């Protein structure tokens, strides 16, 4: 991963994307099998993130542990850039407002539209989800200077992408900011949506898969 | 325990 | 707001900059559960009271209606206490300066319930401001920077929050730097503010609990913060 | 709100 040009960077975060997938008290049941199976790609995506297999097993489960939720976000959230008002859950599940919970639900859609007016490029797209994922579980020796200089090379290439595409220095710093700032805000919704999918798993109305009861277990 | 065999 | 220099964003803000202020803590008595928290909540309380005449210094924060600094600083005030906690116990390895007759270590935070996760995390980010070398300069930037941005996803906001990231490479490269450590530093400071708002979600929902199970009462103010998230 | 009238006085 240490090695890895910032356009070597960049093109193996795009060939380890997950695919799109499709849906079938009862919306729950498709969000909530919907989390399930992209939970799975979510793994084999992990492990493609240069840098990841290098951490131990133990590790691994932690930081995905502590990241699926804002990575099912952020990628929902990227999907939905180009409907405004809307929730793109999958290609036929497709959610306006007044279908939610709807807490989460603005949040999500104040995200994109902050990624649609800043013009979120996939290339900057894949970085920010690979520092979801090393980032979320780090403050929680040497394997962390690893996931540390990891991280630096990852913000190494996103800055590489915006020299590329013609921004100043100034420009740069600042939509670099502009960019991990919104990942407090993932980060929030997240811890909104944990309680919420507690909430759920209290009641039995709503079947939860025993994946995610284990990553409901791990918070 | 899952999340273990599914990363292996 | 806009018009500011780096050097002057940095002098006003180090100006602002609260006080630390003393608990109530009473050493003839030993600690309960709720003798701690009546301490903590009586601390954020006298604290808050500082944090708001704080903002109204923080560059571009009076320019808003009255109903958006409620809703930034509803957003944002523990995020800001635990920024500012972490700050004052980056020279206390292993310890929390809650207060300066307050420093507590984390077997004394076992003494309520819930708290000593939250503990640990504090101390994991001081630790990890300590091993960074963060400077007060940078420090008063990053709350700062939480005051505006933790409630602004719930253009002018935007504008002060860029002339901060200015600020903060400013303080960067006078430091001697290099230009790709700058961006670097950068980066890893503020995927730290990703920790502190988890952290504060954490703390607002342990603040929940105690004040379902009675163990403390609380203010009008933190019940009415607490009625916000 | 407390907060509202904390921030004009
Ligand atoms: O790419 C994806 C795929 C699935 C999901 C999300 C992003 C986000 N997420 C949700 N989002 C909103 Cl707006 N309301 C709700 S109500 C329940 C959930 C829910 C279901 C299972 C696990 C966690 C949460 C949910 C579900
Ligand atoms: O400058 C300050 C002043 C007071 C406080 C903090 C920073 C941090 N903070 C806490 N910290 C840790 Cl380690 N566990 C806990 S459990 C509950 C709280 C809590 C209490 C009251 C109001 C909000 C949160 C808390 C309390």
């Amino acid at each position: 991963a240490l090695s890895l040009t910032a356009d070597q960077m960049v093109s193996a975060l795009l060939d380890a994307e997950p695919p799109i997938l499709y849906s079938e008290a009862s919306m729950m049941g498709l969000l909530t099998n919907l989390a399930d199976r992209e939970l799975v790609h979510m793994i084999n995506w992990a492990k493609r993130v240069p840098g990841f297999v290098d951490l131990t097993l133990h590790d691994q489960v932690h930081l995905l542990e502590c990241a699926w939720l804002e990575i099912l976000m952020i990628g929902l959230v990227w999907r939905s850039m180009e409907h405004p008002g809307k929730l793109l859950f999958a290609p036929n599940l497709l959610l306006d407002r007044n279908q939610g919970m709807v807490e989460i639900f603005d949040m999500l859609l104040a995200t994109s539209s902050r990624f649609r007016m800043m013009n979120l490029q996939g290339e900057e797209f894949v970085c920010l989800k690979s520092i979801i994922l090393l980032n979320s579980g780090v403050y929680t020796l040497e394997e962390k200077d690893h996931i540390h200089r990891v991280l630096d090379k990852i913000t190494d290439t996103l800055i590489h992408l915006m020299a590329k595409a013609g921004l100043t220095l100034q420009q740069q710093h600042q939509r670099l900011a502009q960019l991990l700032l919104i990942l407090s805000h993932i980060r929030h919704m997240s811890n909104k949506g944990m309680e919420h999918l507690y909430s759920m798993k209290c009641k039995n109305v709503v079947p939860l898969s025993d994946l995610l009861l284990e990553m409901l277990d791990a918070h | 325990k899952i999340l273990h065999r599914l990363l292996q």
